[PDB]
Order: C-alpha cells, then sequence, then structure tokens
C-alpha cells in the first residue's frame, strides 16, 4: 500500500461534506468532524490492509489521538512499552519464583525501571490472593492494581505494560481494549462485518481510479465482482 | 491520462506479489481479501454469500442445514489458522467447495422432499450428504488418512443433531461449565440474529482444539506488532 | 476402546512413520483424541 496525497484529499472530501446527523453549531461540529475523520481514515485503510496489520494502525491512531489531546502524556511509559524487549535488563538478579517463571521474572526486572512500578517485587508477594488475575487463568478482563489520581488512558497504559510483563499472549486483547477505551468501544467493529462492495464501489471510488482487488493465494474474488455486476445489472 | 465516463470502474484483481508496480498501487484504491478471522465473521460472510431466495425456498428445514453447513465451513476454515493441529497441511479450503456443498444440499433436498413444506427429521438424507462431502467435496483435498478421519468425525458429530433435537451441543466453548448449544430458531433471520448474538471473544476450544494452541502464536504476533513499532517510531 | 495415533518425525508433522494403538481411560472420549490432533513426535 503506497497511498498518495489524493487519497487523503478524497478522504477529506468524504469528511467535510458528508456529515452524519447534519447540527450547525461549530463546537459540536469540530468534534464530529474529528471523530468522523478518524473513523473513515481507519476504515478506508483497513479495507486495504491485512488483519495482522490492523492493530498497529489502531495503535498509531490512538497515539495520534493522545498527542492531540489536554491530557497527561505518559511518553516514558510509552517508550518503555515500545522498546522493553530491545532495552538492556539487569543480569544476575533473581526475583521470587513463587508463581512467576524466569522469563516473567526478567520482564518484572525490566518493568521495575518504571517510576510508577517501583515497588514491583513486593507487590507480587503482597497480592498472594490474586494468583489468577496477574498470572495464569484468563487475565483479559481483570488486571490487578494500577500504575495518585490516574487517567483511564493512563490506567489502560499501565494495564498494557503489566500484561506485557506478565501474560504476553493476551497483548492483542489489551491493545483492542486500549483502543476501545481511547477511541470508542465500536471503533473497529465495522471490520468484523463483510465487505459491502456495492456502496464502496459506487460511491467512494473515482471513475479514473481503478479498483485494485488484491488477494492472498488460495482466496480470490473474481466471483465477487461477477456477483456485483450481476446484482447491479451491469455488463462486464 | 484519460477521462472516463463517470459510472465506470476498471477492476484489476491480482495476487499480492512484488512484481506489481508501485505506480499502479499508487493509482488505485486497494482492497485485500483474506480468509476472515473468527467463526462469527466467517459465518456472517458465508450467510451474506448465500442469497435469501435460495435459503427461504421449500422445504422449511433448508435453513437449519444451511446453518449447519455454514458452521462446518467456518470451523474447517478457522482450523486452517492453527496448523499443524487444525489440519496437517495448508489446504485451500476456498469458496468453490462451499458452493458445491450448497449445490449438493439443494439437489438432494429437492430429491428427498418431493415438494413438501417440511420433513420429519428421520428422512433427511444424512448419509448422502455426509459421504458426498467427506469423499468428493471436502475430502477431495484431503491427503492423509488421519485428516480424513478428523473430517469424518466432525461430519458425524455435526450432522446428526439427534435428528434436529433441541439442546444440542455444537461444541464446548469453555472447559469449565460452558458450551455452545444449537439455536432453536426455525427461520433464516433467527439464525442470522443468533450469529450476531455470538460473544466476540473466542478460544481455539470453539473448534475442539486445546486452548493453548493459539497461545504461543499469539505471543509471537504480539512481538511482531512491537517489531512493526520499530518501523514507525524509529522513523518518527 | 482403542485410539490410533500417528507418529510424526517432528513438529511440522509432514513425515508420517507408523501408527500406535493406545487404550483409552475409563472416562475419556475418542472424539476428543481425534479432534485435538493428538500425535507422537520423535524429534523434539
Amino acid at each position: 500500500y503506497q497511498y498518495s496525497l489524493q487519497f487523503f484529499l478524497d478522504i477529506y472530501h468524504n469528511v467535510l461534506y458528508e456529515n452524519p446527523n447534519l447540527v450547525t453549531d461549530h463546537t459540536q461540529r469540530l468534534s464530529i468532524i474529528t471523530k468522523d475523520l478518524f473513523q473513515v481514515a481507519f476504515n478506508r485503510v483497513a479495507r486495504g490492509m491485512l488483519h495482522q496489520d490492523h492493530i498497529t494502525f489502531a495503535m498509531l491512531l490512538a497515539r495520534i489521538k493522545l498527542k492531540g489531546t489536554g491530557e497527561p502524556t505518559y511518553d516514558a511509559e510509552f517508550q518503555h512499552f515500545l522498546r522493553g524487549n530491545e532495552i538492556v535488563l539487569s543480569a544476575g538478579s533473581t526475583p521470587r519464583i513463587q508463581g512467576l517463571t524466569v522469563e516473567q521474572a526478567e520482564a518484572v526486572v525490566r518493568l521495575s525501571c518504571l517510576p510508577a512500578f517501583k515497588d514491583l517485587i513486593a507487590k507480587v508477594q503482597a497480592d498472594e490472593q490474586f494468583g489468577i488475575w496477574l498470572d495464569s487463568s484468563s487475565p483479559e478482563q481483570t488486571v490487578p492494581y494500577l500504575w495518585t489520581p490516574a487517567t483511564p488512558i493512563g490506567q489502560a497504559i499501565h494495564r498494557l505494560l503489566l500484561i506485557q510483563a506478565f501474560r504476553p499472549d493476551r497483548l492483542l486483547a489489551m491493545a483492542h481494549m486500549f483502543v476501545s477505551t481511547n477511541l470508542g468501544e465500536s471503533f473497529m467493529s465495522i471490520m468484523e462485518q463483510p465487505l459491502d462492495l456495492t456502496h464502496i464501489v459506487g460511491t467512494e471510488v473515482k471513475p479514473n481510479t481503478p479498483v485494485l482487488m488484491c488477494s492472498v493465494p488460495g482466496y480470490d474474488a473474481s466471483g465477487h465482482v461477477e456477483d456485483l455486476a450481476a446484482e447491479q445489472n451491469t455488463q462486464i | 491520462s484519460l477521462q472516463p465516463h463517470a459510472c465506470f470502474r476498471l477492476f484489476l484483481t491480482m495476487e499480492i506479489n512484488p512484481k506489481v508496480p508501485v505506480n499502479l498501487l499508487r493509482a488505485g484504491r486497494i482492497f485485500v481479501f483474506e480468509p476472515p478471522p473468527g467463526v462469527k465473521a466467517n459465518m456472517l460472510r458465508t450467510f451474506s454469500s448465500i442469497p435469501v431466495s435460495r435459503i427461504c425456498k421449500s422445504p422449511n428445514e433448508r435453513a437449519r442445514l444451511y446453518f449447519l453447513l455454514a458452521w462446518f465451513h467456518a470451523i474447517i476454515q478457522e482450523r486452517l489458522r492453527y496448523a499443524p493441529l487444525g489440519w496437517s497441511k495448508k489446504y485451500e479450503f476456498g469458496e468453490s467447495d462451499l458452493r458445491s456443498a450448497c449445490d449438493t444440499v439443494d439437489t438432494w433436498l429437492d430429491d428427498t422432499a418431493k415438494g413438501r413444506q417440511n420433513i420429519s427429521p428421520d428422512k433427511i438424507p444424512w448419509s448422502a450428504l455426509k459421504t458426498l462431502m467427506a469423499q468428493s467435496i471436502y475430502g477431495g483435498r484431503v491427503d492423509n488418512e488421519f485428516d480424513q478421519r478428523l473430517l469424518n468425525t466432525f461430519l458425524e458429530r455435526l450432522f446428526t443433531t439427534r435428528s434436529f433435537d433441541s439442546e444440542f451441543k455444537l461444541a464446548c466453548k469453555v472447559d469449565g461449565h460452558k458450551d455452545i448449544q444449537m439455536p432453536d430458531g426455525i427461520r433464516r433471520e433467527e439464525f442470522v440474529q443468533w450469529v450476531e448474538l455470538l460473544p466476540d471473544t473466542q478460544t481455539p476450544s470453539w473448534l475442539g482444539l486445546p486452548n493453548n494452541a493459539e497461545r504461543v502464536l499469539l505471543t509471537t504476533q504480539g512481538v511482531d506488532m512491537i517489531s512493526k513499532m520499530l518501523k514507525m517510531q524509529m522513523l518518527e | 476402546s482403542v485410539v490410533t495415533l500417528p507418529v510424526y518425525l517432528n513438529f511440522t508433522r509432514a513425515d508420517l512413520i507408523f501408527t500406535v494403538d493406545f487404550e483409552i481411560a475409563t472416562k475419556e472420549d475418542p472424539r476428543s483424541f481425534y479432534e485435538r490432533g493428538v500425535a507422537v513426535l520423535c524429534t523434539e
């Protein structure tokens, strides 16, 4: 995908003049334009994006929204989340092996450099009753403790860092609910639905702009275009 | 260099290859086709592929068999992701096999139901559909005898339904005190609204796999997302 | 009952070697053993 500037300008031409629930008050209109812009840019990119690359684009959109917000930017925690595996950790330090493995202990050692997560080794032994929420079981819903008054975005970043230190298989679920808390709980729920080819072909596509139909091997879409021409009574 | 008629779209379908030039990728709106993630989204795409006139025909038990065929196609396409435990090879379980299965279902239901609105569930051609799908339609791509045994086990479990009895377990979603039971709706719209009533969370245990089968793989793609971060923030 | 399990050469499971017949327990089911992809790996 090599998007030009005219793709972005066509996105804005679908932003500025296609107003849902069209309000005539500029205070609501600015927020409506911003949310409509973010959602339609995510949709018009993720329609031409593999599913493995969806959550990275959602993470970048959430980061741009956070930097566009007044909001306490936890950019040191962002940097530690973004480069914790490539950073240097300690050598020869052994935390408790009571319910945490060696890799989990090394991740706790790496995470202990954060200022909010400073009393990390005492926290995993003080909360001995929470042997299921932190490690093992299903840590998708419940996350123990916190990072002082903290924002829900900052609490979500602290939960994301705690899960990436503790239970790294549920990292994508944490990223999904971080986008849900940051951008909206139904931000990417359109992408679960099948591709409505008719409206996107008939409205969003310019006549001199071709419709590129990229396919993975083993899953083509020639019959999709055949059915689209059949329902619309057009001859291909 | 050309101005076209307004109501025209040139469709160019191709595989995802490096030999596609970057100028034509710049020129067009790209839409990428993948096997859809999740049983719910796969069954939504399957139900959107089958038209309403085909399923709502006589007899009235056509919709239950179409729902069972959609569930079977969804679980054997979602098992393809968890290789080499879902299937021993990366088969191409596309849409032509599903269309041939639908055609055989329609033809054998027209042969069995002689214009009747309903059939008692003992007289449905179970063995014909089971063998013709296990040996020709979905068994055509099967190499190993153990893959054929797994396909026969899935078809013998799925297509019985205690002769369309209610409270029939489709699978076991959670090993602890949960299962997916057969929806008791007798129409197509009940099946579609039951598909949309599915919880969006899923385990590999939906497909009979152990819950850990995706687990390490999930960790891998989490780190993959972090690796993709090293393409953005290093350039930031 | 008795369950037949293949023996694969490694974890890619692309090289079948031989089959093993195993007795099942008093509470298990053969459909679960056929469904979960229970096999034997020699090189691991």
